[PDB]
RNA sequence: AAAAA
RNA sequence: AAAAA
RNA sequence: AAAAA
């Protein structure tokens, strides 16, 4: 609406094409009681992961008898918005934990474990756009760098449409302002997805349109993901 | 058609190792989909005459197996045996009448076979995917850790530590010793090895 | 704080029954003989709540779900001084499924609420510019508050139904100056430019099933769940549970919930009298 | 005050007369999943009832050796009102969910299931005066719908006092605008009253007028809930 | 959410002691020798908590309790614009009993405020269109905070009388303008009309007993409150406990309750100093 | 700031010296269902405070091996303060409940009774400065009323600085106008210090200077908690 | 250098009793400090040949000893046993085995033996700070309590109503009773014992 | 309501472990080799959070802390009109420590936000009347959040020092009129008098030691923690953990603290830019 | 394991 | 043991 | 089983 999204030279408001990502960076071992941790960083979107376990879940009633219970928390810091965030947890929040528990459950090799819970701890430091993904790869990455033994790792990108273009990895004011809003994970080794969805409207064609230059991004993630875990090691 | 597409590779979860049927038994590090083989791990493959495995580089937690001696932490002096921290996602037990030889007595209650912050030397006597992990301390040199230090390590580096053939462990032994399978070591004057052992920690992929 | 957990989760359905539930499948249908594609028989009573200024009650197989709309006059949220509000609350009632119990709602009952709220809001089905009384100072707040009393299965499409019947069935009142709501005197109806339908799709092993019932959501892999307006633009997409899908499913999937879409949009306007 | 309640023809403000009561309809076995429910109607006054149970007790400290422990949940929906009701309970579901259990305390055979829990969750849909006691009728309706063993069922109704006359079964605006207020019940064939309350003001001759008018309601009302239950197999 | 449950209770009573209680019932009396229409000895300081605008501990018997208010200048309840605001507290404090732990009010301390409340406000003794400051625009809200500090049995009898001497207690300060409460200059008292007094009879058996103590309430079928002003108008009633009482036990009860109420307004009255 | 805190006279808005204390009244025994109970009094600061146990602790997993919990509560009633305080428990009560619960778990012989819970209750009824010692005082003189083993009682006190001058034992307009306020509390047979906090500002002569000037306070006040646990004994 | 610096005093927590090393049993009612002794209740200071001790004077409490004949509250019946209320920090508990006599049956299920509400007059088995005090009910003139009353009384104040060979026993079995070590007594037509056993309560520190 | 209990406390350290942290106490070092006397190394990376107004996060030995500022435009306090506001929150998040779980902020947080408040604002580094926009009208609030990510022991110190350098990193925007923030223009920064520090120094046995590490702080008997200016008033006391101190203990540890601050005053300074 | 439906 | 990062 | 009492 207020804002060109896509400017007459094509290209959108922060200059990248829309088959192209905003930056990646992440890290690994950043915290140091974790059993494992990780930063992931796309664009200015920003979160820290911290994994605690398996560990026997003492409200025992709560545990499962041939699985792990998977504990996760979706948080963003009061100072990770351009308004200042109430720590309360909101609704969003409390949907967005729900939706990376389940798709990290798809990927942990929970079955090793009865009677244990693992904990995952994700906490947003800056948001602008994307955070529920990039929250959940350091979840991802937290993970492995835990050794908790999983299927794959999980990479993922929102796709969108901005002034009917179909792009690729939103930022804020796409996400604010755009028509559509997409964001898939996957186990791309699996051709598995693990979360998937859409706020806005697109039509059965540019959804299909949208969600194959999903999968290229998230291959790409997905390099980046193993080439980071292999790091300390090279 | 069967083949491995690695050497000693540093290997990531849902990394292909192989495909084809191979007659492998069962690993944690390793996931069998149909005729396709994946690391679960962070870790490095390797191949055994005609199988292979992930030797993980990663991970804090112990698995307790039945046999493995273990040095414990213990935790809670129950009213008949004592809850063990021996560095798993399971709590161990020590049953009294195990580490005294017979049954509880009415005149009894002392904790000076063990309180909490004693380290136990034991052996697991039982264990499966059922239960928390059950301890005998029956065994030579085990019980109470009187004397020593004890170095903490990753449970996943213990096999680099001993050594192809306790050989780690006679470089350390020459210079400054027990391995436990549970990530933990038992331990002149004030010579540190643990700066070493540390370093083999956070070096083990290399030499 | 707060933290999402895996369901310690009492349905163990026996062994025995799975394998009774997908037996048909290979013939297209299901434990009650219908169609993989089918929804299971559907009742919209409107006008259910007489004290709610619109309301339905939805019955989808053994699934009951009672919408009811209040109206409010309202300061307009600052940051949108043209348009009016609307506030989705959904309630999993004890009365609903044994398991369920009372208390502020759960991470299912918010995602309920807010997959319905998108899909009402991306619709544009309901335009709040259309709410506004005297622009700045005040507008409408439509409070769409949404109860599950029959846990039947599929508790998501049958509330976004309950929810689009209630807010076509909201009487809107004379609004009086000196600002006062007369509610003896009805003036209008809530205005809705097209209805709008969630379609939830299971995939239950090599099957996609549309609108699960509670022995299929026993089962279940993972669902899918599509909304669409009546020109079948998709307005809204939520995977859920805890097993994934390929792409493939997916794509199958929306190809299967649209083409359900159209028939279940022709039969909400038959209730709704559009 | 504001408006008469007793009209010139002495009727009241919907027409009745002071010894009569609103209609009645009652439905059972109206959801699926519970073990037993209900809808009471009484004039515009409407509830749902269900019951679940008896059931192990899961918080084995908050059982009770010898007896089934009765939950209860008496909440109005947000729509119920004629201003919308928050959700969140008040003080007023509260103190009314503590009356109804204990009416019902009296009714309920509990000692039949040691150690359990029946749950009894009424949810008021439409709230035109008197909803407690629809509540509790509705709750003893679907406990029997439930095939759980009580002493009788429970009856009740609220008398009053508007513009100086007794008056059986109140409406909204005598509610509202009455001197007093004074919901009964009772298990009529015991002759004994599980639920008494007053709010107003009234001399204790009108006070025995009122109870004794309650008492004929009551008997009308049994006797309908006698004939709702009977129904299904006549 | 949330849901009223049995008690779970400790006061495990022992057999013997309950043939005990009621064993000289038949001669007219109790355990403590009082006569079973007797009060247990009641004291009543006033101005106990000296920053309360008024204050009062009550003890009956073993029970006792402190109430005390805070008045503040308020926006009238648009609804209510000729009127001020009462708003009554009741906490059961941890300290009063050793079961009773600390949280917000419990049901039993939130129906106690709320008997207590109907009590004040159908009485009309305390006039709330007597509050009013400026009409329309401030009035005072009377803050009623009402701690019971050690539960001797009775505890609603109690809270009531505590209420009202702290209500009749209550100094009212001067309102400067330009508006401000000066606290420097007390004008007035709280302008009540009369006091008010709370009776409650427990069903023992064959036995109605006013007041009862702690034992007697661990024993009784149930117990039922009557609230009487100075003419002996019944200006509320609780039946409360797990327990029913005939039509005949309730008429009963309510005789008994009003002859008790004389009494215990007059000494009531006493203790106010009017 | 605003008001004189040292009169021309060299003596406080009260009257008193600097060195001098405000009267103290304590009763013990005053509830009839507490263990043991007390009322202390510190000019017109007035806490009440009650002990039960020490009694098994239901919720085991929280019970110590080796010790006895301590369970503490400072809570102020509504009308104790100038303006009507909310009863929810603020930041403030939720920070002295822990300092005041840490000065008893130094006088407490909590290793007595392993497994148990000692519940400690402290109401403030009037606050005019230094409620969290009155309220510490009054429940080292409940435990004690209780019959529960101390090292120790506790006798504490807040000295300060008003208008450049060292202080003891503050009162409201000292507290709310100083320019430093320090409670104290010791076991003072055991010259062991239990409660030590400082807001304001000092410099570390005059911060030794007054911590000087609390002893002589404290000692005052010891002899006082003696002479009254006695009393009923002579 | 060893002395006591008091006669028969009322005490106080904190209060100095004796400086010196004396060979004195531990007591919860004081403290020894190197060579310092303090008490830790409300009490009476009292000296006996060369030891000493305070008397506490105030608690409700019963502390558990091993052979005290306790009079307890049945509050649970449990499905092998009953929990018994000894006026103790810890409940007690009473086995189905030792009451009958012989191992629990299928058949069964009565509290005919012991229900809720009923007293028994037991002997502690088995405690220590490990464990709950179990009970037996053996001896003679135990188990349930059918006649008689039961007043309460605190625990600390019954060695004055035995009174030094057991004395107060006599003067008050004389004109109208047996003591418990738990504060709890059993016991013509309505004589009131108990106004007097209340006031030997409130009045022991005298005569 | 609420209440403090002991902690059931996980950390239990071996015997063992407990000698050996000691041992070298005697030759004036500790563990890590470092002083009595001496903190672990520091680090301050300012504008870590991007979206913060100022931000700041330390690395103390293990421990780690993140404060961000964010700044509102708000009503002053209507009894301080000349003043803006300062609101301090700390977080224990569950991924410092293992036995941390989420939730509101328990007693160990909230006192931790209450102490660094208290510091800030009785050192009067931090001139609230610096903040006024228009006096009686409008002011700033600064919301200091500080949030745990690393528990590696005296995490009071790190958050201390994270909230000061993030108070010093903070932005200020020009205030346009009509009162708005215009983000995209920076017109200055947060006006501080001074650095504060807070230095807690833990009671072992025979030895006080400054910057308890977990270790140390698992065996500490207790800790106090002294706050100073660069003038080196005291400007904050505590002493938390269930042990007690002697006076001279008290005397020793201030001397020792007062020692320290000098050194960590100066280096604050050379993290700020200052 | 606040107040009146 | 409300809504859009 | 926010801030000062």
């Amino acid at each position: 609406e207020r804002p060109k999204l896509i400017l007459d030279d094509g290209k959108r408001t922060d200059g990248r094409k829309p088959d192209e990502l905003r930056s990646i960076k992440i890290e690994l071992g950043v915290l140091k009681n974790a059993d494992g941790s990780a930063i992931f960083e796309m664009g200015n979107t920003k979160a820290i992961a911290a994994v605690y376990g398996p560990k026997e879940m003492h409200p025992r009633h709560l545990s499962l008898p041939d699985r792990a219970v998977l504990r996760v928390r979706y948080h963003m810091t009061p100072f990770s918005t351009d308004e200042r965030k109430n720590p309360a947890p909101s609704r969003r929040e409390i949907e967005l934990s729900k939706v990376i528990r389940e798709a990290l459950e798809s990927a942990v090799l929970v079955e090793l474990f009865p009677r244990t819970a693992i904990d995952v701890f994700t906490e947003i430091l800056q948001a602008d756009a994307g955070s529920r993904l990039v929250s959940l790869m350091a979840a991802s990455l937290a993970l492995a760098d835990a050794g908790i033994p999983m299927r794959d790792l999980i990479a993922g990108v929102a796709v969108g449409k901005a002034d009917g273009v179909i792009i690729l990895d939103l930022n804020e004011t796409e996400a604010m302002w755009g028509e559509a809003d997409m964001p898939i994970a996957m186990m791309p080794s699996l051709n598995q997805v693990t979360l998937f969805q859409l706020n806005g409207s697109m039509t059965p064609d540019e959804f299909r349109q949208a969600f194959d230059l999903a999968v290229k991004g998230i291959n790409i993630i997905y390099n980046l993901e193993r080439e980071a875990l292999k790091s300390k090691y090279v | 058609q069967e083949i491995v597409l690695q050497p000693r590779s540093i290997v990531v979860p849902g990394e292909l190792l192989a495909e084809g049927e191979f007659q492998i038994p069962w690993s944690p590090y390793i996931l069998k989909i149909n005729s396709k083989y994946y690391s679960t791990v962070v870790g490095l493959f390797d191949v055994k005459d005609t199988q292979f495995e992930v030797i993980p580089l990663e991970g804090s937690f112990y698995y307790p197996k039945i046999n493995d001696i273990v040095i414990g932490l213990v935790e809670d002096v129950e009213i008949y045996g004592w809850v063990v921290d021996i560095k798993a996602p399971y709590k161990a037990y020590l049953p009294a009448s195990n580490l005294l030889g017979r049954s509880i007595n009415v005149g009894e209650d002392l904790r000076r076979y063990l309180d909490v912050g004693d380290y136990v030397i034991a052996r697991i006597e039982n264990f499966d995917r059922s239960i928390d992990p059950v301890l005998s301390v029956k065994g030579k040199d085990l019980g109470r850790v009187s004397n020593g230090i004890v170095i903490d390590i990753m449970p996943v580096k213990v096999p680099r530590v001993i050594g192809k053939n306790k050989s780690m462990y006679e470089t350390l032994t020459s210079k400054s010793i027990f391995v436990a399978n549970n990530g933990r070591i038992w331990a002149f004057s004030e010579e540190i090895l643990i700066e070493a052992i540390r370093k083999i920690e956070n070096e083990s992929h290399i030499k | 704080g707060h933290m999402s957990s895996t369901p310690s989760n009492q349905n163990i359905i026996p062994i025995i029954k799975k394998e009774s539930i997908v037996s048909l499948f290979e013939k297209g249908i299901r434990q009650d003989g219908r169609k993989l594609t089918d929804y299971r028989p559907l009742s919209i009573t409107l006008d259910y709540a007489k004290k709610a200024d619109g309301s339905a009650l939805v019955k989808l197989g053994t699934t009951m779900v009672l919408a009811g709309t209040k109206l409010e006059i309202d300061k307009p949220y600052e940051d949108t001084p043209n348009q009016g509000n609307l506030i989705v609350n959904v309630e999993l009632l004890p009365l609903a499924y044994e398991t369920f119990e009372p208390g502020p709602p759960d991470e299912n009952a918010i995602e309920l609420a807010r997959v319905v709220d998108r899909s009402l809001r991306d619709s544009k089905a309901l335009d709040l510019t259309k709410l506004v009384i005297e622009p700045g100072k005040s507008v409408w707040t439509v409070w769409l508050d949404v109860y599950v009393l029959d846990y039947g299965g599929n508790v998501l499409d049958a509330c976004t139904l309950a929810s689009v019947a209630a807010l076509y069935n909201t009487k809107v009142y004379k609004v009086e100056q000196h600002i006062s709501v007369n509610k003896n005197e009805v003036v209008g109806k809530l205005p809705l430019n097209y209805p709008v339908v969630t379609i939830s799709v299971a995939k239950v092993d090599k099957y996609l099933v549309v609108d699960p019932d509670l022995d299929e959501e026993s089962i279940m892999d993972a669902k899918i769940s599509f909304s669409y307006t009546p020109d079948l633009k998709i307005v809204g997409i939520q995977k859920s549970g805890k097993g994934s899908m390929s792409l493939q499913d997916i794509d199958q999937a929306e190809n299967t919930a649209r083409s359900t879409a159209v028939k279940l949009l022709e039969e909400l306007k038959k209730h709704l009298g559009i």
